[PDB]
């Protein structure tokens, strides 16, 4: 479930793992669930699989919970053992402190820049801008996927809905890869002013290196949580141009080949580039399978821009 | 406690006329608990039809007869019971009594088979989900 | 043809006008 109070339903018994059938699997049997490790509340109790099919037994069937059990095997049941299910009907649960991050944008279709809204108790919420450092910006690009760093931007002055707040004074020390491990202020249900909302953009996942210009240098990638070059094998002006344009850079003046401007570090995140030139980004042109390439860092490629 | 048969020819009246049996004290190992499905566990039957190989099913399970529910019935099920029964291939399944009613108990057990066990007895069981089955939908077979 | 992972279970159901 991607973190502990959410997932497929797995019982230890007689020495193995086996599941639970999401037949009457209803919120109280999840809240019986939730509370036998300590989640809290059940905030949503998923069938059909909802986390993928499981391996194994299916333990158990018909759950009918009162919902005052301290432990799933002590609800009432057809008995260990005893079901017509299979596993892809593997019950699940989210409970309330099932946590998850995100940056909403109504504007753009970059992922990586918006509203930073958390998921908590069944509700998104916007976060607090006070005591937000850039290194708590930056674990929050890390933790998506994003980069590695970015900045905070100023709020739009333009915009009259007040959003629920959850949290806000969140410190990050350096270390830390996802924000929950941040001390803050305890969860308080407020309603935001349109300037305490923190609106984030991480960095581009492109930038151009040891050119003479902004707009002229070598294509480096972030993927992976690193950066990365991009082999000359097909690179041609298209790719350039479309390279051009996500850094907002005028047309494409020139593709460069062979590392002119040196080589570059890490792995070789993109081969046989073949873009159309009217892609949005580069991610969106045809490629090789990220990160497998045959080519060297002297295949580096380079941009010149206006 | 635990009885150990040496051998039997198996043509006794009585496990007891197998031979050289011992009742206890020997030390049984990790291996316990062997258990024995017979042929009559379960008895297929076809009663109520123009030919033998076509009626409503009755299995006695037990020393009791009972029906099976139409919704309790798959096409596994019958030709397993086709085979058993030595009636051929299955042709047909017909709900709605359609050979008449059963009469007594109706068994609430449906028959998970692969379709090549040789005999219902062999067949995972599962419990009915919640619901009263009526004779008015007792299921029937014919085979080929 | 006849091959399926489900149970009577999920016996699908309409209702039309
Ligand atoms: C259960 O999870 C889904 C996931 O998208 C969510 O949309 C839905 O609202 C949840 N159930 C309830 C009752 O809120
Ligand atoms: C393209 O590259 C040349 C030399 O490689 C550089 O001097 C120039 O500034 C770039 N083009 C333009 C129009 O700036
Ligand atoms: C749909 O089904 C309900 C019961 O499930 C039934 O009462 C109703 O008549 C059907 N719909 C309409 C519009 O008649």
């Amino acid at each position: 479930g991607g973190g502990r109070c959410a997932g497929r339903v797995e019982i230890y018994h007689e020495g193995s793992w086996g599941t639970i059938c999401d037949d009457s699997w209803d919120l109280s049997d999840a809240h019986v669930v939730c509370r036998q490790l300590g989640c809290g509340e059940a905030i949503n109790a998923t069938g059909s699989a909802h986390f993928g099919e499981g391996t194994g037994p299916i333990w158990l069937d018909e759950m009918k919970c009162n919902g005052k059990e301290s432990r799933i095997w002590q609800c009432h049941s057809h008995g260990w053992g005893q079901q017509n299910c299979r596993h892809k009907e593997d019950a699940g649960v989210i409970c309330s402190e099932f946590m998850s991050l995100r940056l909403t944008s109504e504007a753009s279709r970059e992922a990586c820049a918006g509203r930073l809204e958390v998921f908590y108790n069944g509700a998104w919420g916007t976060v607090g801008k006070s005591s937000m450092s850039e290194t708590t910006v930056g674990v929050v690009c890390r933790q998506l996927g994003c980069a590695d760093k970015g900045k905070i931007n100023p709020a739009s002055l333009d915009k009259a809905m007040s959003i629920p707040m959850w949290v806000d004074n969140v410190q990050c020390p350096k270390g830390p890869d996802t924000l929950w491990q941040c001390p803050s202020s305890p969860w308080e249900k407020r309603l935001a002013s349109p300037s305490e909302e923190t609106w984030i953009t991480c960095d581009n996942k492109i930038r151009l290196q040891e050119g003479p210009t902004s707009c002229s240098g070598r294509v480096e990638i972030w993927h992976g949580g690193s950066w990365g070059t991009v082999c000359d094998d097909s690179w041609d002006l298209d790719d350039a141009q479309v390279v051009c344009q996500q850094l907002g850079c005028g047309p494409a003046l020139k593709a460069f080949k062979e590392a002119e401007f040196g080589q570059g570090t890490g792995p070789i995140w993109l081969n046989e580039v073949k873009c159309k030139g009217n892609e949005s980004s580069l991610w969106d042109c045809p490629a090789r399978r990220w990160g497998h390439s045959e080519c060297g860092h002297k295949e580096d490629a380079a941009v010149n821009c206006t | 406690t635990w009885l150990f048969l040496s051998s039997c020819n198996g043509n006794e009246t009585s496990l007891w006329d197998c031979k050289n049996w011992q009742w206890g004290g020997l030390t049984c190992d990790h291996y316990e608990e062997a258990k024995i499905t017979c042929s009559a566990h379960r008895e297929p039957r076809l009663v109520g039809g123009d030919i033998p190989c076509s009626g409503r099913v009755e299995v006695k399970h037990g020393d009791t007869w009972g029906s099976i529910c139409d919704s309790d019935f798959s096409l596994e099920a019958a030709s397993v019971l086709c085979r058993e029964l030595q009636c051929g291939t299955v042709v047909s399944i017909l709900g709605g009594a359609h050979f008449g009613e059963g009469n007594g108990q109706i068994w609430a057990e449906e028959f998970q088979c692969e379709g090549h066990e040789s005999h219902l007895s062999l067949c995972p069981v599962a419990p009915r989900p919640e619901g009263t089955c009526s004779h008015s939908r007792d299921v029937g077979v014919v085979c080929s």
